[PDB]
C-alpha cells in the first residue's frame, strides 16, 4: 500500500548509517594497518614509551663460552663475531651454547635467550585442526579399528596400565591395502579423536631440489617433535620417500635414499624419540626396504581388505543412512551384487543412486534405482576398476 | 605521471621523491636485441613469390582486413607451419613479414639468458603472453621435441581461451613426418608451406641480390655460375 | 516501428468519448449505449493479466482525462444508470490515469457513487483493477479520515465492508501467498484500532479455511515478534482465538499465551488457563499443555487444579509439580549414566596438564585462591546426580582450613551437586552441617534452598531456613538464610513467607550485606503486585542511601529487586510509578533506568532506547556517573536477545564501534557484558572478537575489568573447542594475569562451559522465543560484577549459585504412558520459512537422524517420519506425548 | 556494512517498516551518541589529529619486511631484506590479526619496529593460469552429443545453480569428472561452453606443462596450484591431456619417470587428501585413457567417466550446418556428398574443410563458396 513510503524511509536511513559512520571514522581504506577506533592504547604514552626507551635488540646466535669467565662467543647473520657478555637481568644458566640471544647494537651484550629455528614449512604441516570423521563412519573393519586404537591412544590416555604391568608399548605402525579402502579416511578418525600435536607428512613434499635438503627437514621435524612430550607423526604414501636401495652403474635415485637413511636414524638408535609415535600408510608395501620394515619402527602392520558381506552391508548403512529412499528396500541384495568392492565404490553407488531419483522428478530412490547404479558403476566402469593389480600390489 | 616500472631520483635523508628517471628498457627490446635476428625485407627475397602470396593470406589479411573474414563468416587463422630444407629463407621471410606489417617479431629459443626477462622462473611458457598481449599485434616464431610441446601449449591458449587477437605463431622446421600427430590434427594447423631448393632461375636472382654490394668488373654472365 | 493498421482502440475510443460531450446532451442513446460499449470493452479488455498494456487503459485518457474531468463533474444531472456506466469505467484506469498525486483524488471518481457491486468487474482480475486502488484508499485516505475521525461517514462506513469483500477476494481468487496481504489490509487499515477490522475478518477467518490458518497464523506471530505497545497489545489478543474459534489445534495455547500473559492482562492467560480447563478433550494434549505450567515458562499454577474431579485428570497437578520433575531427574538417573556420565569425570583439572613441560618446569603456582576454584573440580562437574562419597574431601579439608567464604563455598557447592532433588538432598547436607560454624551452616542451609529448587513441596516454608534466620546475631546466619528461600520459592508467589521476609527489609538493621540481598531475595518471588515490597525497599533506601554518597552495595542490590518486582510490561506506567518515587540526588536517581527498562526485557519500543542513550552519551563525566552510565548500558542488554535476530546484529554492529572502541570508561571497563547477556549461543563473529580485547589484556586499566571480562567471556555454556583459547590464556595466565587475583578466575572461566556435558538450556528462549523466567535468577550476577571488592569477600555468595534456572537440555522424549517408545527423529538447522511454495521446506540438515535422548544444540529444529504424525503439540515443547495413527496404508 | 541481514517479509508490511524504524532510532542514537564526544571533548580533530599522530609515530622511510615467527606480546623476530633479522616490537595500530609467517610488514627506519602490515601484490602465475573471460558461444554451438552434456551440467552446473536438490535427497554431488575418446572430438570444445556457462573462478592447465627441470618443482607447482584453487572460490579446475605426463620423456627433466611418478603421487594426494577440500571441481580430458594410473581413476577420486564417440552421419550434417551457418554458401554444393567422403571424420575435420574452403574463395576474391571449393578442399584437408 505504502510502496514509496517504505522504500525511501528505508533508503535514507540505509544511507544515514554511512553518512554519520563516516563521521565516526572507519574510512580511509588502507594499505595494511588497523581500525582508527582501536589503536588508541599506543596514543600518547606507548608512542614515546614503546618507542623512545625501547631498543631494537638485534637477535644473534651463540657459538660457545669459555671457562672461569663469561667471555662469550657470539655469531650473527653475515657479519663478524665478538666476545660478548650477559646483562644483569639474566642468569648465566640458560646461556647455553648454540643458542639464539637478543643483543644490543652498541655494547653487544646478551639480553634474553631465544628459541631456535623451526623452518616454517615444517610448521605448516602441523594441522592445528581436526576433521569430523567418526569411528562410526569407518565401520566394517572394527577389528582393525580396535587393533590400531589399542596402540594409538591407550598409553596416551592411560599411561599406567602399561607401566604397572611393566611393558613398554610399541611406537610404530603402518597401514596398507588397495586404494580407497579406508586408509586415509581411517586416519581422519584418529586426527578427529586425538588431542596432542598431530603432525602430518606427505612424502612427496620432501622432494627437494638441493642435496641433503629434505634430510635437514627431517632433523628439524624431529627437533620440534622432541620439544613436545607426546606427538603423533603421520606418514602418507611413503613409496615416494623410499622403496629400497638398488644402485648400479650411474647412481640413480641416490638422493631419496639418503633421506630415507636419515629417517631410519631418527627412528632407531642412540637415545631416540622417546614418546613420539609414528604412523605410516602405503599403497604397495612390496616395494618397501627391509630395514625400514624392521620392527622397532613399523611394529603394527595393519591390512585393509574388502569386507566379507556384513562389513559391506554396514558400509551401505553408513553412506545410506541419510538419504531419501524407498523404505522397503534391502541392502543385502546389493552386497550380494558387490563382491569385490570398496566402500568408496559403495558411496559412489549411493551418490549415483540418488542422482537417478534426481533424474526425472523423484524424491526418494527405489530398489531398481539402486540396480541402475549397480550395472553402471560396477559393470559399466568394469574396464577400469583400478583394483586387481593392486590386490597383488603391483 | 608516476608510472609503474619507472626509475626515480630519490633524496637520501628522508627518501623524499625527487625526480622521474626517464625510462630504462622494454623487457622485450632488451632480450630481443640480445638475440639479434637478422632483419630482412621483400627486396632481398630470391624467387619465393607464391610463398609470399600464401603467407600474406594467412597473416597480412587478419590485420589490415579483419572484417574481410566476417565477410565470409569464417574464423581467422592462427598458426603457420613452414618447412623445407634449411638455408631456404625461412628466417628472413618470417622476420620480413612482421617487419612489413609491423608486427612484434618475437621468436623464442628456450634459452636461459632470455629467462630473466620473462620472470624469475616462468614455470610455464605462458608468462610470455604478458609481454605478447602488451605488444598485441605480434608474431611468435619458433625453430625446429620441446619446441613441439611448446607450440601445443601456445595453441591450447589461443584456441579460444585467449581473447586478444593479432598474436600469431610460426614454426619453422624440416621433415614434417616425424613431428606430433596431435600437432597434425587437421583442426590444429592452419597452413603448411613447403620451401623447395632453388631451380636455375632462383639460383640466378639470389646471385643478383647478393651481387649488389660487391665491387664488380664489367661482364660476368651470372647464369653460367648459377648453372 | 509497426504503427497503424489495427488502430481501432486509439481511434474509436478517441472518437466516442470525444463525441460523448457531443452525445450526452441532445443525444440520449449515444450517452448510455456508447458508455456501455465503453464499459464492457474496457472491462473485458482489461480483466486479463497477460496484457497489462491495455489498448485503452493507457490510451484513452490522453483526451479522456480532460473528457472525464468535464464529464463526471461538469454534468450536474447524474442519474441512476449513467453513474453505473460512468463510474464503472472511470474508476478503473484512475490509478494510471492519474500520477502520484492520485492519493488526494481517488474519491473524485469513486466517492461520487461506488457503482453497484464493484467486484462484479473485479472477479477475474487480481490486483490491477482496484485492489491496488483500495490499497491507495487504506494507505492515505483511510489514514486521514481515521486518524481522529474513525467514527465517520462513507469514508469509514462502506469502507469497512469494501475492506471486507476485497479481503475475502484475497482468499477467494487463488488462495495463493496473497493471503498474507490480508494482514497488510487488516493491519494497514486502522493501525491502532486493529480490533474493529479483526472483528470483520475474524469471523470471516472462522469461515475461511482450516488449512489456511497455519501460514497466516505464523504470519501473525511474525507480526507479533515486535510492535508498538498498542499493536503488540492488540494484535496479540486478537491472535489468541484463531486456534480456538476457527482452528481447534488448541495445544499451542499455554506457551504462546505466555506471550499474551503479561502485557495485555495477567487475568487474560488465567482465563486462558480456564480455557485449558474447559477443553477437557483428552489425557494427551491435556497432559502436554499443562506440563509446561511448572518448570518450563512459569509456575504459580499449583492451586487451580484441585477441583471436585480429583482422580487423575485433576490429579495431573501433582505429576506436573514433581513427578515429571522426577522425570527431569530421571534424565540424569537413567539416560545420562548410559551415554557417558561417570560419577567423577574430574579430569578437566587433569586436562590442565602440560604447562609444567611447556617452557621449563612447574611446581610453582601455590595460591590459596586456587583452592577456591579447586572446589569446582568437585562442584561444577557434579550437577545432575554427580553424587560423591568421600570425593568431597577437597571441600572437606578446605572446609576446616581457612577462607570463611570458602566454608560458605564448599558447603554451597553441595547443592549444585544435588540438583532438582527432594529425596536425599536434605540427608546429605546434615553430615557436614553440624560444625557449629556461621560459615559452614549458612552455606549448607543455603544449599538446602538449592536442592529443593523447583520442588516447592513441604521442605522449608518456615521449617529449616527460618530456623537459620532466627539465630540472627552477626554474619551469614543473618545473611545466607533469606537467599535459598527466594531461590526455591522464586517460582512461587506465596505472600505469607514474603511477609516472613518483609521484616528483614523493614528491620533496618545495619547488616547491609544482608539488607542488600534481601531485595534480591524478595524480588525473585513476585514480579507483579505487592507495592508494599517496593515501599519496604524505598523506605530503607531513604533512611540509609540518602545519608551517604558511597559504594554500589546499595546500587547493585537495592533497586534491582524493584526491577524484579516490576519486570515485564511495556505499558510505561511503572516508569511513572517508580521513576517519580525516589526523586532525589542523581546517585539515588541511579535507579531511574532500573525499573524503566527492567519492565522492558523483550518488546519493540526503541523510542525508549533513544531515551536510554541520548541522555548521557559521554559528557566527559569526571568520575561522577560512570556507574549510572554503566548501568545505562546495563539496560541496553535486554531488547537484543529476542528481537529474533533483529537487534543482535544491531548490537554487535554498534557496541564494537561506540563503546569498546570510542569510549573512555563504559566500553573499556564494563560494556562487554552485553556479550554475556545476549548469548551463550556462541558464534565466531563476537566469539573471535572478544579475545582481541582479552588476549590483548591492556593492563593499564583496572585490569580486573578485562579479567572481569575473562570468565564472563567464558560465560558461554554448551561446551566448545574454546579450550585452545582459554587454555592458551591460562598458559600465559600461569605467569602473567597473576594467580593472586585470578587463580579462581581462570579455572572458574575454564570449568564454566563444561559444567557437565549437558544441562545448559539457560538462555530464556523456549519453544521458539518465550521467556521462562531465566532472568530473575541470571541477571543479578551481571549486576553484581561491575568492578571489584567482590572477587574476595562479598560476591562469593553470588559467584557460585546465582543462576540456577537450568531447565535442563533435551527435547527427545517419548512420554507415552508405557514409556517404551524411544523416538524417530531427525535433528536439523533452524528453519528459514516465511512464505514459500508447496508444503514449505522447513530446514535442510537431513544429514543427521536419531531416535533417542540425544543432544539439543542451539540452532536445531527436529522432526520425524514413519507416519507417526506427532499429533500432540506440533510446534516445540520438549515433552510431546507422541501419539500415533496409521490412516495411511 | 553488514548492519542487518534480514529481508524475509518482502512485502509492504509494517514488519519491514518497523525494522528500519528501530534501526532508524539506533543509527540516530549512534549519531548523537558520538556527537557529544566532540561537543564536550573537542581537544583534537580526531579525523586527522590522532591519525597524523600515528603518522607522526611512523617515519617516511618505511622499510618493507617479512615475518618468520610471532611472540604474542607485540614483539617478534622479523627478517630484513638483507637477511640480518632483528627482534623488534610491534605497535598497537598494527591490527594484529593479518599476521602470518612470511607476510610482508612495515618497519621503522630507525628501530625497525613493526609499524604495519603489507597487502601482497597478488601473483603473476595466478593471473597466468587464471582464465579471465568466457571463451566462446554456448552449448548450442556443439550439436550432436546431447547426452553427456546433461552429464556435465549434472555433475557441474546443477550443483551450482540448484543446491536444493541435493539437500532434499540427502546427498552431495559427484566429485571427479573425466573425458576421453578419439582426438579432435570436441573434448576441449565442451569445456569452452562450460567456461562460457559458469560464474565460478575457472582454471585451465595442460597436462604437458606439469613437468619441470627442477626436482620437486612439479609437485611444488601442484601444491601451490591447489592452494590457488582452494583459496579463491567455487572453482573449476580443468586439466587437458594428462596422458602426456606418461607418454613423452623429455631430457629437460633431470629425473626420469621416477620423478614423474612423484609428481603423480603429489597430485594423487591433492585429489584425495585427508584435509578439508572445499568447493573445487575437477574436470579432466585426454585421448589415451588406457595409459595412465588407474589409482587416480578410482571412485573417490573420479566419479564420472565420459567417452566421446565418433560422430554418426546424421549428426555430421548437423555439424556441417553449424560450421556452415553464417557463411554465404553458394547452392552448388551438397553436404551429403561431403558427409560420406570420410567414414570417420571428426568435427575438427568439417571446420577445417569449411575454413580452408573460405581460404580458397579468398584466393579468388569471391564471396560465395562453390562445389569445387569443397572438391579440392578435401584433397587439401584429408589426403596427404
Ligand atoms: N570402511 C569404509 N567405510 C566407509 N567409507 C569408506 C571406507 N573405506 C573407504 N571409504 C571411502 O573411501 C574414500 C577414500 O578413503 P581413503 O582415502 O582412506 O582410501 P585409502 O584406503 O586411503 O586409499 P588411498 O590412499 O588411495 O586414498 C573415502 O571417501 C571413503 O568414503
Ligand atoms: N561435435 C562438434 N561440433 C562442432 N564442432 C566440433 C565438434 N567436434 C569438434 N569440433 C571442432 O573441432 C575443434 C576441436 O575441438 P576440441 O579441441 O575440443 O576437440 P578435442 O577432442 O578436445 O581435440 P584434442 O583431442 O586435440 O584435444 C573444435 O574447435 C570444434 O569446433
Ligand atoms: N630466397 C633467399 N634469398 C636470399 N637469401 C636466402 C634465401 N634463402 C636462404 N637465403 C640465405 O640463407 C640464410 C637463411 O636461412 P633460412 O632458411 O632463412 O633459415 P634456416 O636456414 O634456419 O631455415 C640467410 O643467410 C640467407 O641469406
Ligand atoms: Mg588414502
Ligand atoms: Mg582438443
Amino acid at each position: 500500500t505504502y510502496s514509496r513510503q517504505i522504500k525511501q524511509v528505508e533508503d535514507d536511513i540505509q544511507q544515514l548509517l554511512k553518512k554519520i559512520n563516516e563521521l565516526t571514522g572507519i574510512k580511509e581504506s588502507d594499505t595494511g594497518l588497523a581500525p582508527p577506533a582501536l589503536w588508541d592504547l599506543a596514543a600518547d604514552k606507548q608512542t614515546l614509551q614503546s618507542e623512545q626507551p625501547l631498543q631494537v635488540a638485534r637477535c644473534t646466535k651463540i657459538i660457545n663460552a669459555d671457562s672461569e669467565d663469561p667471555k662469550y662467543i657470539i655469531n650473527v647473520k653475515q657479519f663478524a663475531k665478538f666476545v660478548v657478555d650477559l646483562s644483569d637481568q639474566v642468569a648465566p644458566t640458560d646461556i647455553e651454547e648454540g643458542m639464539r640471544v637478543g643483543v644490543d647494537r652498541n655494547k653487544y651484550q646478551i639480553h634474553i635467550p631465544l628459541p631456535p629455528k623451526i623452518d616454517p614449512t615444517v610448521t605448516m604441516m602441523q594441522v592445528e585442526e581436526k576433521p569430523d570423521v567418526t569411528y562410526s563412519d569407518v565401520g566394517g573393519c572394527k577389528e582393525q579399528i580396535e587393533k590400531l586404537r589399542e596402540v594409538v591412544e591407550t598409553p596416551l590416555l592411560h599411561p599406567e596400565r602399561f607401566v604397572n604391568l611393566g611393558i613398554e608399548p610399541p611406537k610404530g605402525v603402518l597401514l596398507f591395502g588397495p586404494p580407497g579402502t579406508g586408509k586415509t579416511l581411517c586416519a581422519r578418525a584418529v586426527a578427529n579423536r586425538t588431542d596432542a600435536c598431530f603432525i602430518r607428512v606427505i612424502g612427496s613434499e620432501l622432494v627437494q631440489k638441493y642435496v641433503g635438503e629434505g634430510a635437514r627437514m627431517v632433523r628439524e621435524l624431529f627437533e620440534m617433535a622432541r620439544t613436545k612430550k607426546a606427538c603423533l607423526i603421520f606418514f602418507d604414501e611413503i613409496d615416494a620417500i623410499g622403496g629400497a636401495r638398488f644402485d648400479d652403474g650411474a647412481g640413480g635415485d641416490n638422493e631419496v635414499q639418503r633421506t630415507m637413511l636419515e629417517l631410519i636414524n631418527q627412528l632407531d638408535g642412540f637415545d631416540p624419540r622417546g614418546n613420539i609415535k609414528v604412523l605410516m600408510a602405503t599403497n604397495r608395501p612390496d616395494t618397501l626396504d627391509p630395514a625400514l620394515m624392521r620392527p622397532g619402527r613399523l611394529d603394527r602392520k595393519i591390512e585393509f581388505s574388502l569386507p566379507d558381506l556384513e562389513g559391506r552391508t554396514h558400509i551401505f548403512k553408513i553412506h545410506a543412512r541419510s538419504m531419501s529412499v524407498e523404505r522397503d528396500i534391502r541392502f543385502e541384495l546389493l552386497a550380494r551384487l558387490c563382491p569385490n568392492s570398496t566402500g568408496a565404490e559403495i558411496r559412489s553407488v549411493c551418490t549415483e543412486a540418488g542422482m537417478f531419483a534426481i533424474r526425472a522428478r523423484r524424491k526418494i530412490a527405489t530398489e531398481k534405482d539402486f540396480l541402475e547404479a549397480v550395472n553402471k558403476v560396477i559393470k559399466s566402469y568394469a574396464k577400469f576398476s583400478a583394483t586387481p593389480r593392486y590386490m597383488t600390489y603391483n | 605521471d608516476v608510472t609503474p616500472n619507472c626509475r626515480v631520483a630519490l633524496r637520501n635523508d628522508s627518501y623524499t621523491l625527487h625526480k622521474i628517471l626517464p625510462n630504462k628498457v622494454d623487457p622485450l627490446v632488451s632480450l630481443m636485441m640480445v638475440e639479434k635476428v637478422p632483419d630482412s625485407t621483400y627486396e632481398m627475397i630470391g624467387g619465393l613469390d607464391k610463398q609470399i602470396k600464401e603467407i600474406k593470406e594467412v597473416i597480412e589479411l587478419p590485420v589490415k582486413h579483419p572484417e574481410l573474414f566476417e565477410a565470409l563468416g569464417i574464423a581467422q587463422p592462427k598458426g603457420v607451419l613452414l618447412y623445407g630444407p634449411p638455408g631456404t629463407g625461412k628466417t628472413l621471410l618470417a622476420r620480413a613479414v612482421a617487419h612489413h606489417t609491423d608486427c612484434t617479431f618475437i621468436r623464442v629459443s628456450g634459452s636461459e639468458l632470455v629467462q630473466k626477462f620473462i620472470g624469475e622462473g616462468a614455470r610455464m611458457v605462458r608468462e610470455l603472453f604478458v609481454m605478447a598481449r602488451e605488444h598485441a599485434p605480434s608474431i611468435i616464431f619458433m625453430d625446429e621435441s620441446e619446441v613441439q610441446r611448446t607450440m601445443l601449449e601456445l595453441l591450447n591458449q589461443l584456441d579460444g581461451f585467449e581473447a586478444t587477437k593479432n598474436i600469431k605463431v610460426i614454426m619453422a622446421t624440416n621433415r614434417i613426418d616425424i613431428l606430433d600427430s596431435a600437432l597434425l590434427r587437421p583442426g590444429r594447423i592452419d597452413r603448411k608451406i613447403e620451401f623447395p631448393p632453388p631451380n636455375e632461375e632462383a639460383r640466378l636472382d639470389i646471385l643478383k641480390i647478393h651481387s649488389r654490394k660487391m665491387n664488380l668488373t664489367r661482364g660476368i654472365n651470372l647464369r653460367k655460375i648459377a648453372e | 516501428m509497426e504503427e497503424g493498421g489495427r488502430d481501432k482502440a486509439p481511434v474509436q475510443p478517441q472518437q466516442s468519448p470525444a463525441a460523448a460531450p457531443g452525445g450526452t446532451d441532445e443525444k440520449p442513446s449515444g450517452k448510455e449505449r456508447r458508455d456501455a460499449g465503453d464499459k464492457d470493452k474496457e472491462q473485458e479488455l482489461s480483466e486479463e493479466d497477460k496484457q497489462l498494456q491495455d489498448e485503452l487503459e493507457m490510451l484513452v485518457e490522453r483526451l479522456g482525462e480532460k473528457d472525464t474531468s468535464l464529464y463526471r463533474p461538469a454534468l450536474e444531472e447524474l442519474r441512476r444508470q449513467i453513474r453505473s456506466s460512468t463510474t464503472s469505467m472511470t474508476s478503473v484506469p484512475k490509478p494510471l490515469k492519474f500520477l502520484r498525486p492520485h492519493y488526494g483524488k481517488l474519491k473524485e471518481i469513486y466517492e461520487n457513487m461506488a457503482p453497484g457491486e464493484n467486484k462484479r468487474f473485479a472477479a477475474d482480475i487480481i490486483s490491477v483493477l482496484a485492489m491496488t486502488m483500495s490499497g491507495e484508499r487504506e494507505c492515505l485516505k483511510y489514514r486521514l479520515v481515521g486518524s481522529q475521525e474513525e467514527l465517520a461517514s462513507w469514508g469509514h462506513e462502506y469502507v469497512r465492508h469494501l475492506a471486507g469483500e476485497v479481503a475475502k477476494e484475497w482468499q477467494e481468487l487463488d488462495d495463493a501467498e496473497k493471503v498474507q496481504r490480508e494482514p497488510l489490509l487488516t493491519l494497514v487499515k486502522e493501525i491502532v484500532p486493529y480490533n474493529m477490522a479483526h472483528n470483520a475478518e475474524h469471523e470471516a477467518c472462522d469461515l475461511l479455511m482450516e488449512i489456511e490458518q497455519v501460514d497466516m497464523l505464523e504470519k501473525d506471530i511474525d507480526e507479533n515478534a515486535y510492535a508498538k505497545v498498542c499493536l503488540y497489545l492488540t494484535s496479540c489478543v486478537n491472535y489468541v482465538p484463531e486456534p480456538e474459534n476457527s482452528a481447534l489445534l488448541r495445544c499451542a495455547l499455554g506457551v504462546f499465551r505466555k506471550f499474551s500473559r503479561f502485557p495485555e492482562a495477567l487475568r487474560l492467560a488465567l482465563m486462558l488457563n480456564d480455557m485449558e480447563l474447559v477443553e477437557d478433550i483428552f489425557t494427551s494434549c491435556k497432559d502436554v499443555v499443562v506440563q509446561k505450567q511448572m518448570a518450563f515458562m512459569l509456575g504459580r499454577h499449583g492451586v487451580f487444579l484441585e477441583l471436585s474431579e480429583d482422580v487423575e485428570e485433576y490429579e495431573d497437578l501433582t505429576e506436573i509439580m514433581s513427578n515429571v520433575q522426577l522425570n527431569s531427574n530421571f534424565l540424569a538417573l537413567a539416560r545420562e549414566l548410559d551415554i557417558m556420565e561417570p560419577k567423577v569425570p574430574d579430569d578437566i583439572y587433569k586436562t590442565h596438564l602440560e604447562n609444567n613441560r611447556f617452557g621449563g618446569s612447574g611446581s610453582q603456582v601455590d595460591s590459596a585462591r586456587m583452592n577456591l576454584a579447586s572446589s569446582f573440580v568437585n562442584g561444577f562437574v557434579n550437577a545432575a546426580f554427580g553424587q560423591d562419597k568421600l570425593l568431597t574431601d577437597d571441600g572437606n579439608k578446605w572446609l576446616y582450613k581457612n577462607k570463611d567464604h570458602g566454608m560458605l563455598s564448599a558447603a554451597a557447592s553441595l547443592g549444585m551437586i544435588l540438583l532438582w532433588d527432594v529425596d536425599g538432598g536434605l540427608t546429605q547436607i546434615d553430615k557436614y552441617l553440624y560444625s557449629s560454624e556461621d560459615y559452614i551452616k549458612s552455606g549448607a542451609l543455603l544449599a538446602c534452598g538449592i536442592v529443593n529448587s523447583g520442588v516447592r513441596n513441604e521442605c522449608d516454608p518456615a521449617l529449616a531456613l527460618l530456623s537459620d534466620y532466627v539465630l540472627h546475631n552477626s554474619n551469614t546466619m543473618r545473611l545466607g538464610s533469606i537467599f535459598g528461600l527466594g531461590l526455591a520459592y522464586a517460582g512461587s508467589n506465596r505472600e505469607d513467607v514474603l511477609t516472613l521476609l518483609l521484616p528483614v527489609m523493614g528491620d533496618s538493621k545495619s547488616s547491609m550485606e544482608v539488607a542488600g540481598v534481601t531485595a534480591l531475595a524478595c524480588g525473585m518471588i513476585a514480579v507483579g503486585s505487592c507495592n508494599g515490597d517496593v515501599t519496604s525497599t524505598i523506605l530503607q533506601t531513604i533512611m540509609e542511601k540518602s545519608e551517604t554518597e558511597l559504594k554500589d552495595t546499595y546500587a547493585r542490590w537495592l533497586p534491582l529487586g524493584l526491577g524484579l518486582n516490576h519486570l515485564g510490561k511495556g505499558e510505561a506506567i511503572e516508569a511513572i510509578l517508580a521513576a517519580l518515587e525516589v526523586v532525589s540526588e542523581p546517585f539515588r536517581s541511579f535507579a531511574n533506568t532500573l525499573v524503566d527498562v527492567c519492565a522492558y526485557a523483550g518488546s519493540g519500543n526503541v523510542l525508549k532506547v533513544q531515551q536510554l542513550l541520548h541522555i548521557c552519551s559521554e559528557h566527559f563525566d569526571s568520575k561522577e556517573k560512570e556507574e549510572d552510565k554503566d548501568k545505562k548500558e546495563k539496560k541496553d542488554k535486554d531488547k537484543k536477545e529476542a528481537p529474533a535476530d533483529m537487534g543482535a546484529h544491531q548490537g554487535v554492529a554498534v557496541l564494537g564501534i561506540a563503546l569498546i572502541a570510542m569510549g573512555e570508561e563504559i566500553g573499556a571497563e564494563m560494556a562487554l557484558r552485553t556479550f554475556g547477556h545476549l548469548l551463550r549461543y556462541g558464534e565466531p563473529t563476537l566469539r573471535r572478537a572478544v579475545p582481541l580485547a582479552l588476549a590483548l589484556i591492556s593492563v593499564s586499566n583496572p585490569r580486573l575489568n578485562i579479567l572481569d571480562t575473562l570468565s564472563k567471556f567464558s560465560h558461554d555454556a554448551d561446551p566448545e573447542v574454546s579450550y585452545n583459547s582459554i587454555f592458551a590464556m591460562g598458559m600465559v595466565g600461569s605467569g602473567t594475569n597473576n594467580a593472586r587475583l585470578a587463580a579462581m578466575l581462570r579455572q572458574l572461566a575454564q570449568y564454566h562451559a563444561k559444567d557437565p556435558n549437558n544441562l545448559f538450556m539457560v538462555r530464556l528462549a523456549q519453544g521458539l522465543t518465550h521467556l521462562g523466567k531465566g532472568t530473575l535468577t541470571l541477571c543479578p550476577y551481571h549486576s553484581d560484577r561491575q568492578l571489584m571488592s567482590q572477587v574476595a569477600v562479598a560476591g562469593l555468595l553470588t559467584v557460585l549459585v546465582s543462576f540456577l534456572d537450568v531447565r535442563n537440555i533435551i527435547l527427545g522424549k517419548s512420554h507415552y504412558v508405557l514409556y517404551g517408545l524411544v523416538a524417530a527423529m531427525q535433528p536439523r538447522m533452524l528453519v528459514t520459512f516465511d512464505e514459500e511454495l508447496r508444503p514449505l521446506p522447513v530446514s535442510v540438515r537431513v544429514g543427521q537422524a536419531v531416535d533417542v535422548v540425544g543432544q539439543a544444540g542451539k540452532p536445531k529444529t527436529i522432526t520425524g517420519f514413519q507416519t507417526h504424525t506427532t499429533p500432540v503439540l506440533l510446534a516445540h515443547g520438549e515433552r510431546a506425548e507422541l501419539a500415533t495413527e496409521e490412516f495411511l496404508p | 556494512a553488514s548492519k542487518l541481514p534480514l529481508v524475509t517479509p518482502h512485502t509492504q508490511c509494517r514488519l519491514k517498516l518497523l525494522k528500519l524504524e528501530r534501526i532508524k532510532d539506533y543509527l540516530l542514537m549512534e549519531e548523537e551518541f558520538i556527537r557529544n564526544q566532540e561537543q564536550m571533548k573537542p581537544l583534537e580533530e580526531k579525523q586527522e589529529e590522532e591519525r597524523s599522530k600515528v603518522d607522526d609515530l611512523r617515519g617516511t622511510p618505511m622499510s618493507v619486511g617479512t615475518l618468520e615467527e610471532i611472540i604474542d606480546d607485540n614483539h617478534a623476530i622479523v627478517s630484513t631484506s638483507v637477511g640480518s633479522e632483528h627482534y623488534v616490537s610491534i605497535l598497537s595500530f598494527v591490527d594484529k590479526d593479518l599476521l602470518e609467517p612470511g607476510c610482508s610488514v612495515l618497519l621503522n627506519h630507525k628501530v625497525h619496529a613493526v609499524i604495519g602490515v603489507l597487502m601482497d601484490d597478488t601473483d603473476p602465475l595466478v593471473t597466468v593460469m587464471k582464465v579471465e573471460k568466457a571463451p566462446q558461444e554456448t552449448y548450442a554451438d556443439i550439436g550432436g552429443l546431447d547426452n553427456q552434456i546433461q552429464e556435465i551440467k549434472e555433475s557441474v552446473e546443477l550443483p551450482l545453480t540448484h543446491p536444493e536438490y541435493y539437500e532434499e535427497m540427502g546427498i552431495k554431488p559427484p566429485k571427479g569428472v573425466i573425458l576421453y575418446g578419439p582426438p579432435g572430438t570436441g573434448k576441449t570444445l565442451l569445456a569452452k561452453a562450460v567456461a562460457n556457462q559458469t560464474s565460478a573462478t575457472f582454471l585451465r592447465v595442460v597436462g604437458s606443462e606439469l613437468i619441470q627441470k627442477y626436482l620437486g618443482d612439479g609437485p611444488k607447482l601442484v601444491r601451490e596450484l591447489f592452494r590457488v584453487a582452494e583459496e579463491h572460490a567455487p572453482s573449476i579446475v580443468f586439466i587437458d591431456e594428462i596422458d602426456a605426463i606418461g607418454t613423452k620423456r623429455y631430457d629437460s627433466n633431470s629425473g626420469g619417470e621416477r620423478e614423474i611418478q612423484r609428481t603423480m603421487l603429489e597430485l594423487l594426494n591433492q585429489l584425495d587428501g585427508f584435509d578439508s577440500r572445499g568447493d573445487v571441481k575437477v574436470i579432466m580430458a585426454t585421448n589415451r585413457i588406457e595409459t595412465l594410473d588407474p589409482a587416480l581413476i578410482r571412485p573417490g577420486r573420479i566419479d564420472r567417466k565420459i567417452e566421446f564417440p565418433l560422430p554418426d552421419e546424421k549428426t555430421k550434417k548437423r555439424i556441417f550446418q553449424i560450421h556452415t551457418s553464417r557463411m554465404t554458401l553458394a547452392d552448388d554444393v551438397t553436404l551429403d556428398d561431403l558427409i560420406m567422403a570420410k567414414d570417420d571424420l571428426s568435427g575438427a575435420d568439417i571446420k577445417a574443410i569449411c575454413t580452408e574452403a573460405g581460404l580458397m574463395a579468398l584466393r579468388e576474391r569471391r564471396m560465395k563458396v562453390t562445389n569445387e571449393d569443397f572438391k579440392k578442399s578435401k584433397e587439401n584437408v584429408l589426403y596427404k
